[PDB]
């Protein structure tokens, strides 16, 4: 399915470009692997063709995706478990999953609650990584000029 | 030993190796030996000699 | 988790400077880290300050 160039999305890292198709040996096999270069932290990535869909690798949303996110994103009656343990782990267990609607959901709620009050050490920084994700994959996704994609994503948050 | 520690702790598949790494004891070791210790001394300048 | 290959750059400042300016004469130390999951197959590999 891969080929060398393509932008394809990682489920916890975001965007990554695949760069270079390795074949490399373990037990006697050619299991090919294919080298992935994020940017979150300059690391590189690589996995087996085979376990891609395993781990759960996804390639980019269409408009459709687009229209869907928003949709999401401007939606009331998100009303929440008031633990604080709780809700954290909810939308951290939504944010591993790598779906951008579910990622779209975890940055409206908390770009609500932190609108409203203002959360947390913990809150403010599962919000900034949650929130440069959805941006690097939008900006990926339209090839949308950074941070003029943030202004876009605020914009329509703001709405 | 602290790898380890927060190695059990977070969850698979989202971790890495700035997350794993804790360098601030590597760090206070060298800056403990180089400052307070018998063998490394203020150099005796007197003369060359 | 598994290190690999250290670097240096660069010292921060000369020795005079190190001197006048009461600072230490060091240089940056780097090291490749990579961290495997076994049950997947995974290679995450960074470069460590």
């Amino acid at each position: 399915i891969f080929k060398v160039g393509d932008t394809v999305v990682y489920p916890h890292h975001g965007a990554a470009l695949v760069e270079a198709i390795e074949t490399r040996t373990i037990k006697g096999e050619q299991k090919e692997y294919l080298v992935l270069k994020v940017a979150q932290g300059d690391l590189t990535v690589r996995v087996p063709a085979e376990n891609a869909e395993y781990v759960g690798v996804r390639d980019v949303v269409g408009q459709e995706g687009l229209d869907k996110v928003f949709q999401v994103l401007r939606a009331p009656h998100t009303e929440e478990p008031t633990n604080w343990s709780r809700r954290y782990k909810a939308n951290l267990e939504k944010l591993a999953s790598g779906d951008v609607n579910k990622v779209a959901e975890v940055v409206r709620d908390l770009w609500r609650r932190d609108q409203e009050r203002g959360l947390s050490a913990g809150e403010k920084r599962m919000l900034a990584k949650a929130r440069q994700i959805l941006v690097g994959e939008l900006a990926l996704a339209e090839s949308t000029d950074d941070a003029k994609a943030e202004t876009i994503l605020d914009e329509v948050l703001a709405a | 030993r602290v790898v380890r520690e927060r190695m059990t702790t977070q969850d698979v598949e989202a971790i890495t190796p700035q997350t794993l790494i804790n360098i601030r004891p590597v760090v206070a070791a060298i800056k403990e030996f180089f400052g307070t210790s018998q063998l490394s001394q203020f150099m005796d300048q007197n003369n060359p000699l | 988790l598994s290190f690999s290959d250290p670097r240096f750059d660069d010292v921060k400042a000369p020795v005079d400077e190190c001197k006048d300016k009461d600072m230490t004469y060091a240089a940056p130390l780097f090291v490749t880290a990579e961290f495997i999951n076994n049950n997947t197959g995974e290679i995450k590999s960074q470069t460590v300050f």
